[PDB]
């Protein structure tokens, strides 16, 4: 039985205008088995109506989803991402950067 | 939803046999041609899932998922090659639709064709016999009584293997007052050098 | 669309 | 292979019959099909797989099991007017529809509306005649099968202890005497031609056989006749020397 | 210019949870155009496009059952790929089969393709010519014996060379608007510091299609390599994609590197510096 963890990518659709409300996509890729637990955070807490893609798989077997949510982007708001999976022994918290 | 041409559409032994077949969808994958006999179970000869043709022996199928056409033909036609050919698609797993048939019926060989009319009294008892209408061509036909409770019945294809004698064969009854042999088959289009008793 | 044809359990 | 049973049977209303249709090719796909005559076939159900059975065409009236992957058993019930058909079992590889469809052998089904209109035929040999061994150097030895019901028949000619099969053919369609009401009597044909030599022989033995289905040990009877008891019924000749 | 059609399909078996989980879905190119899902409530196979939606209950109705027919597969493949392999009931396990085609430019079959995979791993794949087999364990040897025995290979052949095609170019122009475009990349640089004396470069890319993309960069007409970072390509949510690729650099020496984007939306290359 082969495991391969998750990689996260934490982002916007658009580029980040303060105040003008924006989607924000967290990524997982490259990760085996199916079994993903995957929540977006504002203030670091649960962002409720989320929605995500169906699961697709690429030419190395490995799984892909999104997961986006409607929001509107400030200074004081610390969004980010969380990933548990079989592969975690921790849900891996991933901060936004709009650098990154 | 998979029409046929219904026949019977026939063929003499040597002539060739072709078979038509039009299916009602374009999610139609895989396409057969069945053979069933009287009375008995099916049996595949031709499963074509790709264009173009592709034969076996005597028989070739052919398909077009453009038109929506399905054939076969038989090059070289035996009287083994007589009764129901049933066309039949599918795949999309709704099982498989089978055709209205076609009876292909093939006209045997008979090549020293004596046209006769003979008769038959029981074992058990005497009388209550029967005139054999029989070693006919395969182009004549009989047909069905003038009388009420006269029971004719339809021809019948005949071998035997060492010898190859291939006749023909209509049997007709009746527990009538005065059954004739002339009249029982008054009632169809016999032959002429018929050798009556 | 999908296959009708050559899909069979292992 | 694949195989079903029973080839002939029927059951009166008020009660059940189950067909078996068992299957050893390790297919996933099972169908039962009935086929009119006077339509094709049309579906009854189909099974993709175990545990999964899926409506046809005319399943209402019908139901299926399918626990093991072989046995795919098809109950009639006390619900159709008219199950009087034949019922072809059959089993693919692959899905559904994809593949092959090998086939059982069929099972010819009857409404038995009444025990009362069951008749099993009389049989009767009918001898050569001279002027067919004169014209030729052959003998048509003709059987008649003559006032039975239901259409449940086989027949087998039996020369010496022969079951032989050329010189012969019987007949597709049994002839019914009165076409008219849904009660009524069939009556066969068949014709067994051989050589003179065999025939005029007139120590060689001919015997024409029906092996007639009708009623079970399960049955009642209230008449002062035999039960139809599923049975065989052989009129006979011998040559003669000339 | 060229094309393709994708189906992919995942089925993971949960013991004392009940039914196997099913997830089918179908591709064109880099839109997905439908879906299944057993814990969806439809029991359908759903549309992801608006252009598949044209097509009445024929279409949807024959590839339902279609789809149910291909989860029942897998029901009874976990089963036996769990006697073949000789794992436990307690233990969850995974099956995955991906089918489709390829066409050029001239809309015409280039290559299909069959894999088939347990537990992450290749068991089983059509090969190129769609005549022969390939098995990675002798487990997969024996299904090869039964795939190769009942000319499996015979059907699906004529499903990528066939029907695949014939539906690729329905589908192609049937939703033209969409698939038939390109979309260009919005390349720019967002200066970011390290340290005292060095600084990273990042040279974003949005909103494109298709996926399709090269980013590189180049110190003085030099393919630079070393010292980047490139993260693999984000599916916007919007439908195009994103892709930034990174550099770190020794500082005020910042115009030396150069941003080489090649994309089938572009004329040709492009190429830009620190402003
Ligand atoms: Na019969």
């Amino acid at each position: 039985m082969i495991q391969r963890t998750p990689k996260i990518q934490v982002y916007s659709r658009h580029p980040a205008e303060n105040g003008k409300s924006n989607f924000l996509n967290c990524y997982v890729s490259g990760f085996h088995p199916s079994d993903i637990e995957v929540d977006l955070l504002k203030n670091g807490e649960r962002i409720e109506k989320v929605e995500h893609s169906d699961l697709s798989f690429s030419k190395d077997w490995s799984f892909y989803l999104l997961y986006y949510t409607e929001f509107t982007p400030t200074e004081k708001d610390e969004y980010a991402c969380r990933v548990n999976h079989v592969t975690l022994s921790q849900p891996k918290i991933v901060k936004w950067d709009r650098d990154m | 939803e998979v029409e046929q041409n219904s026949g019977p559409l026939s063929v003499p032994e040597g002539a060739i046999a072709s078979l038509n077949c039009t299916y009602s969808d374009r999610g139609s994958q895989s396409f057969f041609w069945y053979r069933q006999y009287s009375g008995k179970s099916p049996e595949l000869i031709m499963s074509i899932y790709s264009n173009g043709d592709k034969e076996d022996g005597r028989f070739t199928a052919q398909l077009n998922k453009a038109s929506q056409y399905v054939s076969l033909l038989i090059r070289d036609s035996q009287p083994s090659d007589s009764a129901t050919y049933l066309c039949a698609g599918g795949g999309g797993a709704d099982g498989l639709t089978f055709g209205k048939g076609t009876h292909l019926i093939i006209q045997p060989y008979i090549q020293n064709p004596d046209p006769a009319v003979y008769q038959l009294r029981d074992s058990k008892s005497s009388d209550k016999s029967v005139c054999l209408f029989t070693d006919f061509d395969s182009q004549t036909n009989v047909s069905q009584s003038k009388d009420s409770d006269v029971y004719i019945t339809d021809k019948c294809v005949l071998d035997m293997r060492s010898m190859d004698f291939k006749s023909n064969s209509a049997v007709a009854w009746s527990n009538k007052s005065d059954f004739a042999c002339a009249n029982a088959f008054n009632n169809s289009i016999i032959p002429e050098d018929t050798f009556f008793p | 669309e999908l296959a009708g044809i050559g899909i069979l359990t292992v | 292979g694949i195989t079903q049973s029973p080839k002939y049977l029927f059951r009166k209303e008020g009660q059940n019959v189950t067909l078996s249709c068992e299957q050893n090719l390790n297919h996933d796909a099972m169908y039962w099909y009935r086929q009119d005559p006077g339509q094709g076939l049309r579906l009854i159900y189909y099974s993709q797989i175990v545990n999964d059975f899926q409506k046809g065409d005319i399943a209402e009236g019908y139901s299926v099991s399918r626990e093991k992957k072989e046995s795919f058993p098809l109950t009639v019930t006390s619900a159709q007017k008219n199950p009087t058909a034949f019922y072809l079992c059959a089993s693919s590889q692959g899905l559904a529809g994809a593949g092959e469809l090998f086939f059982g052998e069929g099972s010819r089904l009857t409404v038995l509306e009444d025990l009362k209109n069951v008749f099993p035929p009389e049989v009767a040999v009918f001898e050569p005649s001279e002027a067919e061994i004169s014209h030729t150097q052959k003998a048509t030895l003709v059987c008649l099968a003559t006032g039975f019901y239901p259409d449940h028949v086989e027949l087998s000619w039996w020369v010496n202890g022969k079951e032989v099969h050329s010189g012969v053919c019987t007949d597709p369609q049994p002839l019914k005497e009165q076409p008219a009401l849904n009660d009524s009597r069939y009556c066969l044909s068949s014709r067994l031609r051989v050589s003179a030599t065999f025939w005029q022989n007139p120590r060689n033995h001919f015997r024409c056989q029906v092996q007639f289905y009708g009623l079970s040990e399960n049955d009642e009877w209230t008449q002062d006749r035999a039960k139809p008891v599923t049975q065989i019924v052989s009129a006979e000749a011998w040559g003669r020397a000339d | 210019g060229s094309h393709s059609m994708r189906y992919f399909f995942t089925s993971v078996s949960r013991p004392g949870r009940g039914e196997p989980r099913f997830i089918a879905v179908g591709y064109v190119d880099d839109t997905q155009f439908v879906r299944f899902d057993s814990d969806a409530a439809s029991q359908r196979m759903e549309p992801r496009a608006p252009w598949i939606e044209q097509e009445g209950p024929e279409y949807w109705d024959g590839e339902t059952r279609k789809v149910k027919a291909h989860s029942q597969t897998h029901r009874v493949d976990l089963g036996t790929l769990r006697g073949y392999y000789n794992q436990s009931e307690a233990g969850s396990h995974t099956v995955q089969r991906m089918y489709g085609c390829d066409v050029g430019s001239d809309w015409r079959f280039l290559r299909g393709y069959h894999q088939y995979a347990y537990d992450g791993k290749d068991y089983i794949a059509l090969k190129e010519d769609l005549r022969s087999w390939t098995a990675a364990d002798m487990a997969a040897q024996t299904t090869k014996h039964k795939w190769e025995a009942a000319h499996v290979a015979e059907q699906l052949r004529a499903y990528l060379e066939g029907t695949c095609v014939e539906w690729l170019r329905r589908y192609l122009e049937n939703g033209k608007e969409t698939l038939q475009r390109t979309d260009a990349p919005k390349t720019h640089m967002t200066h970011h510091a390290v340290s005292d004396h060095e600084a990273t470069l990042r040279c974003w890319a949005l909103s494109f299609y298709p996926a399709e993309i090269t980013l590189t960069w180049q110190r003085d007409g030099e393919d630079q390599t070393q010292d980047t970072e490139l993260v693999e390509t984000r599916p916007a949510g919007d439908g195009t994609f994103q892709k930034w690729v990174a550099v770190v650099v020794p500082s005020g020496q910042e115009q030396r590197y150069t941003c080489h984007v090649q994309h089938e939306g572009l004329p040709k290359p492009l190429t830009l510096r620190w402003e």
